């Protein structure tokens, strides 16, 4: 809920380097590939029938950009993640009925994508800081269930 | 695991080689730092950075995975004593296998980018979940 | 499932006997009320209390469990049609199998006071998790 | 946790009939039997190696009474569970490092135990109200992780 200065430095140093046009689509795409029941929520996105179909799907890329933008918004408001995600929590919980376990799964896929892009720079302590962030985002998105 | 999953896992995990101790220890460290609750299984370890105990244990975890890859169609036999150890003696929470599996994927992604494609990511996730199922049975 | 788990499940489900269909329907009703998100998988159903559609579906669920009990050593084969249905066509979230499994346990506890001992509770939990693994594979 | 007055009456009417010297020990005992990793947190309780050892263990019974008392206190203020669980959350999260999934499991074991004791009286609507309660308790106990 609260990041120490070491954790904040870890997060902010890496986040400025993240390609915000691509990383969200990569994380959403891998979510759909690795956890295929999540495709139930994205029937309107078209062809998701193979990994290459998912990763090349323009709606996956476009939506992932919005998802990452919400993650970026959370990074700018770490002390009020619940208020930052309140409207999205209503959407995902009351309207879309996404089980909140999937919020955890997407956060962990994002962590995998950051590791994949940044290699040795994504050290165990840097990962630990990002895990606090994605857990905080998942809890905030789940608030309308709580 | 399909034949495609088995092919993907053998290719990706084959790239690990002599890095087994280093990558296993790194995955353990990622788990202990990211999910401090998992530390309650290792009160008898020094868990500080650079720990020789974490290094030695990381090689055992990684080598056990290598043997599991070699016996991917009969993993219950290949992991049977370790299932007794984790499920019966130690009684490891199934949640923690999900946490370590995630940290193993993170380690592989950080060290083997070219191998960690979305399809291989999915196959590795299924492999580790299958290993976890055996070790919790 | 250990032999002890199989023995416990066969014994408990024998006591369920001809009430299996009624218990399946009751478990579904409990699931829809306690965890209303699960209702979204059934858009064509009347989900109100006493629904003939919910009753009929509970009997189908119960028949599948009875077949799984009879074929507990070969459940992937015995439940083969249901894996494609739940995992590919319906894409049922794995969490929801835990919810239905819990409601089945609650139903059995409410109807089988003497048989739902702690040991049998544990065996039935593992059985329903094993069924769930097949349907999500 | 918000219950309607109808739901509140159902929950409280049943709870008045609960044997508070036994039901807590039964729920805790079944948690230790059905989910044996939870035994690691109770090593000082002595023999937990078989179901009958667990269910008959005097420390399990005595501790289960304390657990049930906290559920009882929570039932008295469902709208502000933080008012009964704030310190217990520090204990379970910061000091004991219990994984919060196990809070959910214990709540569901308690629901099973209530069904076992009350039979047909534990109706689907009564269960649904109790599920709201035990989810709220688990969420409150996890507050120090959030
Ligand atoms: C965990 C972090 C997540 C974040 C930050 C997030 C964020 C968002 C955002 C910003 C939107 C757009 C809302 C709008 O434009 O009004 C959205 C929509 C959506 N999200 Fe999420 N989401 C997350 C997780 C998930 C998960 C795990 C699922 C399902 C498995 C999911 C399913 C959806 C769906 C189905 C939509 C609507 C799609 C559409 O309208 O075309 N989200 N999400
Ligand atoms: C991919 C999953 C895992 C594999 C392949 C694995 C492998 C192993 C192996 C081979 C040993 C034997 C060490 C020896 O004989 O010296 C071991 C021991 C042990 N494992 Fe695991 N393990 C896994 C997951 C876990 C998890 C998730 C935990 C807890 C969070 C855990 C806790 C332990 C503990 C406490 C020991 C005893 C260490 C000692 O006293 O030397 N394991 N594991
Ligand atoms: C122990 C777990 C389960 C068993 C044994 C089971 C069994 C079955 C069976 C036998 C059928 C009928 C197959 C047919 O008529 O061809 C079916 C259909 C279905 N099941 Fe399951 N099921 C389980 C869990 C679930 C869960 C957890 C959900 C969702 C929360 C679910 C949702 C459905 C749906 C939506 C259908 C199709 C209903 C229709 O459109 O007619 N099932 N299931
Ligand atoms: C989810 C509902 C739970 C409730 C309402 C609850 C309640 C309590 C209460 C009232 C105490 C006494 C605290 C004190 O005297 O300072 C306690 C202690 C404790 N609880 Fe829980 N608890 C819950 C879940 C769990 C779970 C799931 C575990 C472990 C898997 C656990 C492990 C412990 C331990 C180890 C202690 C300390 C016992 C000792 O002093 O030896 N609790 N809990």
């Amino acid at each position: 809920v609260h990041l120490t200065p070491e954790e904040k430095s870890a997060v902010t140093a890496l986040w400025g380097k993240v390609n915000v046009d691509e990383v969200g689509g990569e994380a959403l795409g891998r979510l759909l590939v690795v956890y295929p029941w999540t495709q139930r929520f994205f029937e309107s996105f078209g062809d998701l029938s193979t990994p290459d179909a998912v990763m090349g799907n323009p709606k996956v890329k476009a939506h992932g950009k919005k998802v990452l933008g919400a993650f970026s918004d959370g990074l700018a408001h770490l002390d009020n993640l619940k208020g930052t995600f309140a409207t999205l929590s209503e959407l995902h919980c009351d309207k879309l009925h996404v089980d909140p376990e999937n919020f955890r799964l997407l956060g962990n896929v994002l962590v995998c994508v950051l590791a994949h892009h940044f290699g040795k720079e994504f050290t165990p302590p840097v990962q630990a800081a990002y895990q606090k962030v994605v857990a905080g985002v998942a809890n905030a998105l789940a608030h309308k269930y709580h | 695991l399909s034949p495609a999953d088995k092919t993907n896992v053998k290719a990706a995990w084959g790239k690990v080689g002599a890095h087994a101790g280093e990558y296993g220890a790194e995955a353990l460290e990622r788990m202990f730092l990211s999910f401090p609750t998992t530390k309650t299984y290792f009160p008898h370890f020094d868990l500080s950075h650079g720990s020789a105990q974490v290094k030695g244990h990381g090689k055992k975890v990684a080598d056990a995975l290598t043997n599991a890859v070699a016996h991917v169609d009969d993993m219950p036999n290949a992991l049977s004593a370790l299932s007794d150890l984790h499920a019966h003696k130690l009684r490891v929470d199934p949640v923690n296998f999900k946490l370590l599996s995630h940290c193993l994927l993170v380690t592989l992604a950080a060290h083997l980018p070219a191998e960690f494609t979305p399809a291989v990511h999915a196959s590795l996730d299924k492999f580790l979940a299958s290993v976890s199922t055996v070790l919790t049975s």
